[PDB]
């Protein structure tokens, strides 16, 4: 999902 | 889509690519559900930590698109927002329950052999079919990896990528991990030694998880991406937003202000 | 609810894609 979440 | 495959032309003409607009970018996945409304996440369109928070006039889609690098003439159409509408519940500051928003368009879209709208589940269906171990299907133009090296980027596929995935039961998906989970979303994917692989990645928010009825033959959005910690780790599952548990919602909208 | 979910390449036409039968399929194991 959204970079480094 | 990480080990997901070429879609066959006409496959998920549902299929809806949301854009915003100046600058020029491909910022998520969306559905179409009617000539005049999209359905996608909540977080494509309000999310800070996420470089998100748009309106209606910040965004256009383009519907009906195989090739995201080539345009496809006499079969794509491009629509503008009339307004944008999220779930008045949905909660960002925290695992983004309730991951959903509506998008009305500006104009009708004319239906084709390449445009079509895929249906919402009823109690039957979604009692019939959110079983663990039956399988889904995601599809979206993200990324085809979570990770980069010097040479290899994550990629960005030209064409329409596809993967079907097993929901998965809800206390592994409680276990793989901290981020607390709600009856409003739901997990799929493979476990590690299923073997097979396969998950959405960046760029796939917003994108269906579909499912195709065996008692009538449609196809039925039981699920939107919503969420993951990285993509196609072993031991991870993509998160979905629960379309059915959200359908009171989605009909006032549609109800209450049109198409 | 009108014609959703009927695809005009594949349902409408009697033809199956390369990979529903593998969904169809998992509503059994
Ligand atoms: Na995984």
């Amino acid at each position: 999902x959204x970079p480094x979440f | 889509i990480v080990e997901g495959s070429d879609a066959e032309i006409g496959m998920s003409p549902w299929q809806v690519m949301l854009f915003r607009k100046s600058p020029q970018e491909l910022l998520c996945g969306a559905s179409l559900i009617s000539d005049r409304w999209v359905l996608t996440a909540a977080h494509c369109l309000l999310y800070p930590p996420w470089d998100k928070n748009f309106t209606e006039n910040d965004l256009l889609v383009r519907i009906g698109k195989h090739s995201r690098t080539r345009y496809e003439a006499n079969i794509e159409k491009i629509s503008m927002l009339e307004k944008i509408y999220i779930h008045p519940r949905y909660n960002w500051r925290e695992n983004l329950d309730r991951d959903i928003a509506l998008m009305k368009l500006k104009k009708p879209v004319a239906f084709s052999d390449y445009i079509h709208p895929v249906c919402l589940p009823d109690r039957e269906t979604a009692a019939s079919l959110l079983q663990a171990g039956y399988k889904g299907r995601v599809t979206g133009w993200g990324n085809l990896k979570e990770t980069w090296t010097a040479n290899v980027g994550k990629g960005q596929p030209s064409v329409l990528q596809v993967v079907n995935l097993p929901i998965v039961e809800r206390p592994v998906c409680k276990d793989s991990t901290r981020i607390r989970i709600t009856d409003n979303m739901f997990c799929a994917g493979y476990k590690p030694d299923e073997g097979k692989r396969g998950d959405a990645c960046e760029g796939d928010s917003g994108g269906p998880f579909v499912m195709k009825s065996p008692f009538n033959n449609r196809w039925y959005q039981m699920g939107i991406v919503s969420w993951g910690e990285g993509c196609d780790r072993d031991g991870k599952y993509g998160f979905y937003t629960h379309v059915f548990r959200l359908k009171k919602w989605i009909q006032k909208v549609i109800d209450q202000f049109g198409e | 609810e009108a014609d959703c979910g009927l695809r005009p390449l594949f349902e409408k036409k009697s033809l199956e894609d390369k990979t529903e039968r593998e969904l169809l399929e998992s509503y059994i194991d």
